[PDB]
C-alpha cells in the first residue's frame, strides 16, 4: 500500500506493452495506467516473462489486486498474477493535490532582520512533487 | 465472421446471436479458437452426438 | 480404511493457463497439519483455481472393510497408483500412471505407507 506499482508475475512472451495495457484498460477504468514497461534481456528484442505496471490511483491498484486473487484476469490464456514492487517506474506521488504545476520559484536568504525577503532569481512555471515516503 | 459456414446468426431485435442451422458446424475450431482468442474460453462448447446421424 | 485425509488449499499452478490443454500441476498446503503437495490434475476435465479449497483421500483399496486390490460415491477424483520413493519431514513420490504425486509434510504425519504398494487418490472440491 506504500507505492503504486505492482509487478505482473506471468505474462505471454509474445504480447508487447501496447496489447497488455489494452488489456488492462479494458479490465480496469479507462486511462487509468500511468507506466508499463517490459524488462528486456536483449536489447530491443527478448522480452523477460514478468512485467511492472504503475496505477495513476492507489484504488485501481487495490481493485487490480483483488481481481488478480479471484483469477479473473484471464489474458491470452495466462492468469496474470500481481504482487508488490521493489521500486517505481518513476518517482511521481499519487495524491494529484501534492503535485503542483505552473508555480513562480524564488530564491534568496533573509536580507533584512524585519521580514524582508530578497529575491536573486525568480523561475516561472516550475513543477513541483512532494515525495512523503521519498523524504523529499 | 469467423466460422467458415452459417451456423450462428445475429438476432436485431434481441441483439444477441442465436443457432440457426445447427448441422452445417462441419466441426472446425473456428468459432472456438476465436472464443478463446478474445479471452472467454468456454463461450461455447460444441460436440458431437454419438447416438445421432 | 482412509490413511490420510486432510483438507488442502491450492497455492499456485506451474502453468497457470486456463487452455493450455496441458496437465498443470498444483501445489497445495494442508491446513492444520502444515503440508505440502505435488499433484498434476487435468484442469480442462476438472478445473482447479488458485484458493479454492479440496478434501484428499488415500486408501489402499476402495471396499469397505478388506477386499484389497465402495467410496467412489463419495469422492469425484478417484485415481490409482503405486508409491515408487520414500527417500525424504519425510516426503512420499506417487506416480498415478505417469502423473507425479509429491507429498511433502512430517516424519509422524506419514509413517504408515509401505514401499512399492498399491494406492488411491481421492478428491473432492467441496
Amino acid at each position: 500500500t506504500n507505492r503504486s506499482t505492482v509487478k505482473i508475475s506471468n505474462v505471454p512472451q509474445t504480447i508487447v506493452a501496447d496489447e497488455l495495457l489494452r488489456f488492462l484498460e479494458l479490465h480496469l477504468g479507462e486511462d487509468t495506467v500511468f507506466a508499463l514497461e517490459i524488462p528486456t534481456t536483449r536489447d530491443n528484442w527478448k522480452p523477460r516473462d514478468f512485467a511492472r505496471v504503475q496505477f495513476t490511483t492507489l484504488e485501481v491498484k487495490s481493485r487490480a489486486q483483488l481481481l488478480s486473487s479471484q483469477s479473473k484476469l484471464l489474458f491470452k490464456t495466462h492468469n496474470l498474477r500481481l504482487s508488490e514492487a521493489y521500486d517505481d517506474i518513476i518517482p511521481r506521488p499519487v495524491d494529484p493535490r501534492k503535485r503542483l504545476d505552473d508555480i513562480v520559484l524564488t530564491v534568496g536568504f533573509p536580507e533584512s532582520d524585519e521580514k524582508r525577503f530578497c529575491a536573486l532569481e525568480k523561475w516561472d512555471g516550475v513543477r513541483c512533487w512532494i515525495l512523503t515516503e521519498k523524504r523529499r | 465472421e469467423s466460422s467458415p459456414t452459417k451456423v450462428f446468426g445475429m438476432d436485431p431485435v434481441t441483439r444477441q446471436v442465436v443457432v440457426v442451422d445447427p448441422e452445417a458446424y462441419t466441426y472446425d475450431e473456428e468459432v472456438i479458437k476465436k472464443a478463446e482468442a478474445m479471452g472467454k474460453p468456454g463461450l461455447i462448447e460444441i460436440s458431437p452426438k454419438d447416438d445421432s446421424f | 480404511i482412509i490413511m490420510f485425509e486432510d483438507i488442502f488449499v491450492v497455492d499456485k499452478l506451474d502453468p497457470d493457463g486456463k487452455k493450455f490443454d496441458k496437465v498443470t500441476r498444483v501445489e497445495a498446503r494442508s491446513h492444520n497439519l502444515e503440508m505440502f503437495m505435488h499433484l498434476d490434475v487435468n484442469t480442462e476435465v476438472y478445473p482447479l483455481a488458485v484458493g479454492d479449497k479440496f478434501t484428499l483421500a488415500m486408501a489402499p483399496t476402495l471396499n469397505l472393510d478388506g477386499t484389497p486390490d465402495t467410496l467412489a460415491d463419495k469422492y469425484e477424483y478417484i485415481m490409482h497408483g503405486k508409491l515408487y520413493k520414500i527417500s525424504e519431514k519425510a516426503e512420499l513420490y506417487v506416480s498415478f500412471g505417469g502423473l507425479l504425486m509429491l507429498l511433502q509434510g512430517d516424519p509422524a504425519h506419514i509413517s504408515h505407507f509401505e514401499l512399492d504398494q498399491r494406492l488411491f487418490l481421492l478428491m473432492r472440491k467441496l
